[PDB]
């Protein structure tokens, strides 16, 4: 896994590679790691695929029931529900989740939940095995209030490098854009991002 | 039983004539990776107490929520919640110490070392320690982790016993604390340059200082150091 | 154990505490940890006490022979090289952790040595269980261009920090000053801040208190004449 | 404990069990009776882990005595052995299993036949002309395979048993301090007081 | 190690070092052996050029190799001690491994073998 | 399993005014089993005395080794070895077995024949020298001995007063150790007379 | 793997006199080679003229003392303010300790006071609750350094009367409170010299018919 | 530890040493290893000190409840079985006991039951438990008769503990003697082993291997 | 450790941090990890300090004896001697060494010798625990034939990021420049490189 | 092997050694002599690991016999025991140590005194009035501590030895198949053929 989420002027964008491995065997080369828990609250999953799929399904259930009673939940609320599951079941889980969402009041927000189940609100976040190789690049190149096109380029270039060096990461680069305008899916193929 | 994942390093503290001082850096480490650079590890409770926490950050955030809930609960059906029946440093510590010992007794600890610093109703200085094992102790100076090995020796040169406390001003105490934080930055591989410092005084109340930096560092002498023995160039 | 080394204007000073332990028990209260490699090359040792003494005497012996062979006064870099290569060969099994200091025709020098064979260079160093307490003091009060008096003061203050704060260290401060163009001055028990108070009672027994079965003279003399 | 033997002859069942009790270093007793009467015509000898042996035997004894009073009737040896097997088969998948092996010698008054059942701690039951537990069978079965006849008298059974014990006393490293021998027939249970 | 071939053949097919060793035997005091019907007697000459000798402690000419075998000799006295020691060691080794004392012929064959070895080994006489 | 506490035993040494004292218990055991009540642990080579605690086979071996070495020393040097010199010989001999050591706790006691100065020293199993002015302890009850000596000892005791002090130090230390006791011996050493005293003590 | 136990060092000493009792302990608290505190009280007045100390793992020690103090409070509530006698306190502490037989309080407990005849009393406990009335008992780190000295100087073991040579024992004459305190101070001074975990300070609680008194003495801080 | 108990004409003799050790360190020389369950029943302490203390004073409570309910003295058989059934419940959890439950009733006469933490319950005439048990067995087996007098039986128990105290490193301190009659147990004093050894050596002529 | 060597137009430059740790304790904050084995052949050391100091001393001895017999050794030759020691003693060593040197015929060259004892000639190399965090940054920013000033900036910026994220790395940034003009030592302090 | 005992009386040394040899499950022999004559007035009994016992004993025997022939002189019991101790002390730091414990009983013809030495596999030597190896001492020493006198006759020593063996046969779990007893005095070594 190479996953990241980046806030920008108009909202937030999530990015991910598409490789799922069992040892050195690529069990799925076209995986979708960008997961919808609410209309404009998505997450990036890393760690055990069973665990993170189970957690995301429970969160989606919790936020669907929240919405029926109290209306649209905040991104902070979604992050809290993720945290509760990750913290209270820390002994039995291997999950690293980045939560990203768009409110109209709060705009774009990013929360990262590492292994222990702690929560950290950040302007942008990186996670997965491939993230280690782009801490330097991302820290040097991230700016606040970037445009949509700049943020797409930042994520494309960042995950390109993560894929290049991490054997566990690869395939296509998937992205999901969260703004007031709606939800847009993007995909970028190897022939595009390898020549960057 | 677990293992700590995201962790915070030393918390250091000492008593002075009119109150107490406590400090801790703003880093959340992920093993050797210095992952999170804006983590507040000093958490004030009211205007008379500051709780400093080291160790597991997920457990720290849990304890932070317990303290927030404690303030809410104390205010319930309590007309003197901001006066005679406000939370004391001693009440906050005993509660935490109870929780820490209970959790270790179920073999599921909160993986932390905690120092509660504050001033009591009668003006008395409060400074006590508790950790994942439920072990507690008090001293004129207290420190966790690396701080225990490097900060305490320096802080004990200012206040060596109880009778040194009235002779120690807030200026002398803060100076000592700030120097100790510099020494820890020189020598602890899991420390950062950025830290927070809190003073609780019986006269001037709670002063919370954020975004402090280690300054006046000596590095110039490094230019003359060459090789590991015989090398001259 | 707490040991330090501090460079100054015209030389180098080393210091050490005087407590040796076997677990939590104090074996000797006035132990000598400052060892002489040669007249003006001295080292202080932490770790396995037999090893630090043995490795110092072996290299000291070979340094003396080398000095006689070459008709030159021994150099600190020679002691350093011989110590590190010997310790590397034994892969850390010889548990000697040393601060090596001295003056020679090249100048004044200060090195440390880990048991695995790695060496380092510095103006101030500390080793042993009390090294963190000592290094705290050194990092707080060290400056460039220290005088002899200032360096002795700083070195002993660093050992005191170990004495009072580290349970592995205690008793007295030993110092050795090595200045360029002078005899090295070994100051045994430079500070004595831990004298035991008078006891409340005398425990001298009345004579005849102990029950005895047999008495006999032991012949320590050789076989006699006539 | 150690050696327990059984032999079914023409008209009776004979059980032989060692007398020694050893607490590691020392022999604490040399007259221990490793048997319990379950009913007037049914005897059970036992061997295994300390404590569990007597606890299990007395528990079985209590249950069979309860049945006898409730129905005013003595269960057949086959029925008693089945009850015992089930208890051990239940026990082997428990939190802490009974580490006990038993021989059940009984005279069936309905069929006028002696019967010997061998059951180990797993609940493994077999009906046999002669049986043993532990290492006892390794020394004695070759003698029993040679000399045993189904029409033997009680006296001939005791003599063949003496030959088995003599071979045990010769080739076994442990001193088991002799055996207590008991006979089960149509008249009930009795102990041979000179062996 | 010293490897020099001291015992070698001469043009007439003689090994002089072995023959000169016999001349040392010729110089030694006389020894005689006679076997009866149920015994063997060993007689030895003592040269009376040496008086003021202490006969209690002076090395005797007949030596026990085991409780049932004896050895006497003529020639170099110091050389004989080496053969006697080797023979004594072999006698005990035989008892240890075969569980029977040496026959007289076996012990003879061993000592004779040692002597032969020293006639075609380098660096020895 | 631990070689230094299979056989048990203790040694203690003390200095006084123009004299030294060295003392030991007499027990040898196989763990819980008491085997011998006559196993003396103090030996002497000329006027130099050596006590040895620890694994009994090594105690015997080292005594035989130092008798060997001090006999050759005397033949070559044409004089008896002194306490200071012997101390260095013990240290050297122990360190040569650095990675396969004798499991012992030696103690040296004696008076230098030329200066008249009282001398004592102790060692760990691999040669490190402890040269104390006051007292040296060794064995399975060394903790107990440290406690006794630290309170009972005072400097410059006369020979007959030193006897009482060291005797009471040994006896009471041994009675708090399961593997020490079964008799005791005390040597009082002056420049040219040595007295040996066997003590009466409990035999459990 | 998580280890629920630790070792906080410390040494305690209880001595019973004819009409008094003392319970002493050093004030130093430690982990490994570090000092946590130079003054952390370890001997506590528990009410009803009883003093207590639970030495070893300090978390368990504080928990046990806290639960016993609580037991004294409820004894008064349930039994008409009856004074809890030292023997009754001892039996009660056994049940507090054995209640955690399979997850023990990692401490060595000592209590002191006066019995119902006014005579000095000291009781000693193992971690799982076995106990004994005793005249003299040291506990903790330097217990092995202190007990042999007490055998010799309190009970006069191995001491005989001069001139008789082993035939007549030194008579066991009673010691005053001043005499006992001298032996306590010398015990801890000697322990401080030879044990790294002993030092900083010595706090003594003295129990008589008049109540509980305290005395404090400095110890070496290295 | 060394503890013994034996049946004879005049009842039961119980004899124990007084030493407790933690490794090589002698923790106590004044340990009470006979537990006074009630005025008629005695128990011995071996294995775990707490386990023996706690559960045998508990046994005293159960025996008191029995006689209140049944208006009759509890049998030694019933008393020993209450303890053995209790420890059997805890089997596997790590209890450590080896004890002799001793009593003298009308229906039974003098009775001794060895009770163990594995659940073992054995009736017998002579039992000996502890690290020094083998030494005490030797003296017992070679000198035991049913027709011993109370005086001679008391000495035999004292002498057997002394034998163990001498040879076993983990036994010693002092000897505690008891004589159990039908009307209750009688305490026969504390005897320091140090003084007892020399006294027995001189009077008996034994221990010639030891110099005195 | 954070160590690197970079070839450029005029030769090669070696760079390193100055932190040496024993667990979390910084045993030396002003360490010199740039080591001279010949006049214009230096190396960067990472791994066990004992091992890499022992290896570098042996190599210096070998090249001193080579020079006395055959004249100045090539950088390839120095790398070979390092490899021989690292490969043949792979079971007993923990050493990751970068060898950098300047010839007049071959100009600037860089060889990296990882744990196994293999040799790899590269335009630039990075190693040590801190190097993981700058694989992305270095790959994106390295150009061939840079100037001296550009290469100093590239190394300064790269090691700055490595220090920022790796707790094992820190202190001052040391550099050694190898050209035809000679040997130049550079040092950069925290107040300089932290604000980059 | 198992039990070896020794007792030194007025004018002789008596060694008693068990006859059993056990290969795990079975007793392969019940007449094994666990002793070797080193010299006419010196006897050594042994026990320890299989093979090593006999190999060590015969090796010592060969060496003492070699010395006897070379010097035409019998070494004193003290000298023989010292030689044996050194061999075992050498052996304990070898690649594969001799796992052998010995008793050496000898009559010194110079001093006209019997002598008994106990040496374990570590090379731990003690001279004793009576001794044993293994668990043998745990059962027998309390009897020897009571009855032993330095002026005992050989017949009184044999009687005290019988009491020791009887206690072993009562309280030991293993059947050691009795003992072979040998006496060492001024006239040499002889075996008591009825015990
Ligand atoms: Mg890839
Ligand atoms: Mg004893
Ligand atoms: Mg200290």
């Amino acid at each position: 896994t190479s996953i990241m989420a980046v806030t920008f002027k108009d909202g937030v964008i999530l990015g991910a590679d598409s490789r799922t491995t069992t040892g050195a065997y690529i069990a799925n080369r076209v995986t979708d790691k960008l997961t919808r828990v609410h209309d404009k609250i998505w997450c990036c999953r890393s760690g055990s695929a069973a665990d993170t799929q189970a957690i995301a399904d429970i969160v989606q259930y919790h936020l669907e029931l929240y919405t029926s009673q109290y209306g649209t939940p905040s991104t902070e609320t979604a992050a809290s529900v993720f945290k509760e599951l990750c913290y209270e079941n820390k002994d039995n889980l291997t999950a690293g989740i980045i939560v990203a969402g768009y409110d109209d009041k709060n705009k774009g927000e990013v929360y990262t939940i590492p292994l222990g189940g702690s929560v950290h609100k950040l302007p942008y976040a990186i996670a997965g095995s491939g993230s280690t190789f782009i801490y330097g690049y991302c820290d040097k190149n991230f700016r606040e209030n970037m445009s949509k096109e700049e943020t797409v380029d930042f994520i494309k270039h960042s995950l390109s490098q993560a894929i290049k060096w991490d054997g566990s990461s690869g395939g296509v680069i998937r992205m999901v854009v969260l703004t007031a305008a709606g939800v847009e899916r993007l995909i970028f193929y190897p022939d595009e991002y390898e020549q960057l | 039983t677990q293992q700590p994942i995201v962790t915070g390093t030393s918390v250091i503290s000492m008593k002075y004539d009119n109150g107490v001082i406590i400090a801790a850096d703003n880093l959340g480490s992920y093993g050797s990776l210095l992952r999170f650079n804006g983590v507040e590890r000093l958490i004030p409770v009211g205007d008379n107490t500051v709780v400093g926490i080291s160790g597991d950050i997920s457990d720290m955030q849990h304890i932070e929520r317990l303290l927030k809930d404690l303030v809410t609960e104390n205010a319930y059906d309590n007309p003197l919640a901001d006066a005679e029946e406000a939370l004391e440093p001693s009440y906050i510590f005993e509660y935490l110490a109870t929780v820490m010992y209970q959790r270790r007794s179920k073999m599921n600890p909160l993986w932390n070392a905690i120092i509660v610093a504050g001033v009591q109703s009668n003006g008395d200085q409060f400074l006590r320690y508790v950790n994942l094992l439920g072990v507690t102790y008090s001293s004129p100076t207290l420190a966790t982790g690396f701080g225990a090995h490097m900060a305490n020796p320096l802080l004990r040169k200012v206040v060596d016993r109880e009778s040194d406390i009235p002779k120690t001003t807030v200026q002398v105490a803060e100076e000592a604390i700030v120097n100790a934080m510099r020494v820890l930055y020189y020598r602890d591989a899991r420390s950062s340059r950025n830290f927070s410092l809190a003073i609780i005084d019986k006269n001037t109340g709670l002063t919370f200082k954020k975004n402090l930096q280690v300054e006046n560092m000596k590095w110039d002498f490094a230019k003359d150091i060459k090789g590991y023995g015989t090398q001259k160039i | 154990t707490t040991i330090v080394g501090v460079k100054f204007n015209n030389g180098v000073v080393i210091a050490a505490d005087t407590r040796s332990t076997q677990g939590p028990i104090v074996a000797d209260k006035n132990c000598a940890k400052l060892h002489r490699i040669s007249p003006k090359i001295w080292c202080a040792g932490a770790g396995t006490a037999a090893d630090t003494e043995a490795v110092t005497q072996l290299i000291g012996s070979n340094i003396e022979l080398h000095s006689l062979y070459t008709s030159r006064e021994p150099r600190v870099v020679s002691a350093l090289q011989m110590l590190k290569q010997h310790l590397f060969k034994y892969q850390g099994h010889i548990g000697a952790y040393l601060i090596v200091a001295g003056v020679d025709p090249t100048g004044s020098h200060l090195f440390s040595i880990d048991a695995h064979g790695s060496t380092d260079v510095g103006y101030y160093l500390s080793l042993g269980s009390g090294s963190l307490a000592a290094m705290a003091v050194l990092e707080s009060h060290w400056k460039q261009d220290l005088t002899k008096e200032e360096a002795i003061k700083l070195a002993s203050d660093a050992i005191q920090a170990g004495i009072w704060n580290d349970l592995g260290s205690g008793s007295n401060v030993d110092v050795c000053v090595m200045e360029i163009g002078k005899d090295a001055e070994y100051l045994r028990n430079y500070l004595t801040p831990n004298v035991r108070e008078e006891k409340q009672k005398s425990y001298k027994f009345p004579r005849g208190t102990t029950a005895v079965l047999k008495e006999s003279i032991v012949n320590i003399c050789d076989i006699q004449e006539e | 404990m150690d050696i327990i033997l059984g032999i079914r002859v023409q008209d009776s069942v004979i059980l032989a069990s060692s007398k020694a009790v050893t607490r590691g270093i020392s022999v604490l007793k040399d007259s221990d009776d490793k048997t319990r009467q379950l009913s007037p015509h049914t005897l059970m000898s036992f061997a295994g882990e300390a404590g569990d042996t007597v606890q299990f035997a007395e528990y079985i004894q209590a249950n069979i005595q309860l049945y006898s009073i409730r129905e005013d009737y003595e269960l057949s040896p086959q029925a008693v052995s089945s009850f015992v097997r089930q208890e051990l088969a239940k026990s082997i998948r428990s939190r802490r299993p009974y580490q006990v092996n038993v021989l059940i010698g009984g005279y069936d008054k309905k069929k006028n036949k002696p019967e010997l059942y061998q059951i180990d701690y797993l609940g493994t039951k077999v009906e046999l002309p002669y049986g043993a537990h532990g290492y006892s069978g390794f020394y004695t079965f070759s003698l029993l395979d040679h000399h045993y006849r189904p029409d033997m008298t009680t006296e001939e059974g005791l003599d063949l048993l003496k030959l088995c014990v003599q071979e045990l006393e010769k080739r076994m490293p442990m001193d088991f301090k002799g055996v207590i021998v008991k006979i089960v027939d149509k008249d009930g249970i009795r102990q041979v007081d000179d062996f | 190690g010293y490897d020099r071939a001291l015992s070698i053949f001469s043009p007439d097919g003689h090994i002089f070092q072995v023959e000169y060793a016999l001349e040392a035997v010729k110089r030694g005091t006389c020894a005689v052996g006679v076997k009866g019907k149920n015994c063997v007697v060993l007689g030895c000459e003592r040269r009376s050029t040496l008086k003021l000798q202490d006969t209690r402690i002076t090395p005797s000419k007949v030596s026990k190799i085991d409780s049932h075998v004896v050895l006497s000799f003529s020639g170099l006295n110091a050389d004989s001690r080496i053969l006697i020691e080797k023979a004594r060691v072999e006698a005990q080794s035989h008892r240890l491994t075969l569980e029977d004392p040496v026959t007289v012929e076996y012990l003879t064959r061993y000592v004779a073998g040692v002597q032969q070895r020293y006639t075609q080994s380098g660096g020895v006489r | 399993s631990d070689p230094s506490s299979i056989n048990g035993g203790i040694v203690v040494a003390m200095t006084g005014k123009d004299c030294v004292a060295i003392a030991c218990d007499l027990r040898l055991g196989s763990q819980s089993l008491g085997v011998s009540n006559k196993f003396e642990k103090i030996f002497h080579y000329g006027h130099v005395f050596l006590g040895i605690t620890g694994l009994a086979t090594d105690v015997t071996t080292l005594n035989e080794m130092f008798r060997y070495k001090t006999n050759l020393y005397k033949l070559k040097e044409e004089r008896a070895i002194e306490p200071e010199t012997f101390t260095q010989l013990v240290s050297s001999s122990l360190y040569e077995r650095r990675f396969g050591p004798y499991f012992v706790g030696p103690v040296v006691a004696g008076i230098n024949s030329k200066s008249g100065k009282p001398f004592i020293a102790g060692f760990d199993l691999i040669g490190c020298i402890d040269e104390a002015k006051d007292f040296i302890v060794s064995g399975t009850a060394s903790d107990q001995l440290f406690g006794m000596c630290e309170s009972l000892y005072e400097p410059n005791l006369e020979p007959e007063d030193l006897f009482e002090t060291i005797s009471q130090a040994l006896l009471n230390a041994a009675d708090r150790d399961a593997l020490s006791g079964w008799g005791a011996v005390v040597y009082i050493i002056k420049k040219d007379e040595v007295v040996k005293r066997y003590l009466k003590m409990r035999q459990d | 793997q998580f280890n629920p136990y630790g070792d906080n060092g410390g040494t305690i000493l209880g001595i019973a006199g004819e009409d008094f009792a003392v319970l002493a302990g050093d004030t130093r608290n430690i982990t490994d080679y570090s000092i946590n505190s130079r003054y952390e009280p370890k001997v506590f007045d528990c009410g009803d003229n009883i003093v207590m100390s639970a030495n070893g793992f300090a978390a368990d020690g504080d928990a046990l003392v806290k639960r016993f103090k609580n037991s004294v409070k409820w004894y008064h509530f349930d039994h008409n303010d009856k004074k809890l006698s030292i023997n009754s306190a001892a039996r009660n502490i056994q049940h507090l300790l054995y209640g955690k037989r399979f997850f023990p309080y990692y401490v060595h407990t000592i209590i002191a006071g006066l019995d119902e005849d006014g005579k000095g009393a000291v009781y000693s406990f193992d971690p799982v609750g076995s106990y004994e009335r005793e005249q003299c008992r040291a506990g903790g780190a330097a217990a092995s350094l202190i007990m042999p000295f007490l055998d010799n100087q309190v009970n006069f073991k191995n001491q005989y009367e001069p001139g008789t040579n082993g035939k007549v024992k030194k008579p066991l004459k009673y010691l005053s409170v001043e005499e006992v305190i001298k032996l306590v101070r010398d015990s801890f001074t000697s322990a401080t010299e030879r044990h790294i975990q002993v030092g900083d300070g010595l706090e003594i609680l003295i129990v008589t018919k008049d109540g509980v008194r305290k005395e404090f003495y400095e110890l070496k801080r290295d | 530890t060394t503890t013994l108990a034996f049946r004879f004409q005049g009842g039961i003799i119980v004899a124990v040493d007084s030493r407790a050790t933690a490794g090589n360190w002698v923790a106590s020389q004044t340990v009470k290893k006979v537990i006074e369950i009630n005025p008629f029943l005695l128990g011995t302490m071996a294995g775990g000190a707490a386990d023996c203390q706690f559960w045998e004073t508990w046994l005293g409570s159960q025996c008191r409840l029995h006689e209140l309910r049944e208006k009759e003295r509890i049998s030694v058989a019933a008393a020993s079985k209450i303890l053995s059934n209790l420890v059997y419940q805890y089997k596997g959890a790590g209890l450590s006991m080896g004890t002799m439950i001793c009593g003298y009733t009308r229906k039974e006469g003098p009775t001794i039951y060895y009770v163990d933490s594995d659940g073992t319950r054995l009736k017998g005439d002579i039992f000996c438990v502890g690290s020094g048990q083998t030494f005490a067995y030797g003296v017992l087996d070679s000198n035991y008769k049913w027709d011993l007098s109370v005086e001679d039986a008391l000495y035999l128990g004292k002498r057997s503990i002394l034998a163990a105290a001498h040879r076993d490193a983990y036994s010693g301190g002092s000897v505690n003697l008891y004589h159990v009659t039908e009307d209750g147990w009688i305490y026969h004093g504390n005897h320091d082993v140090g003084e007892l050894f020399w006294k027995v050596k001189e009077e008996e002529g034994s221990f010639n291997n030891v110099i005195g």
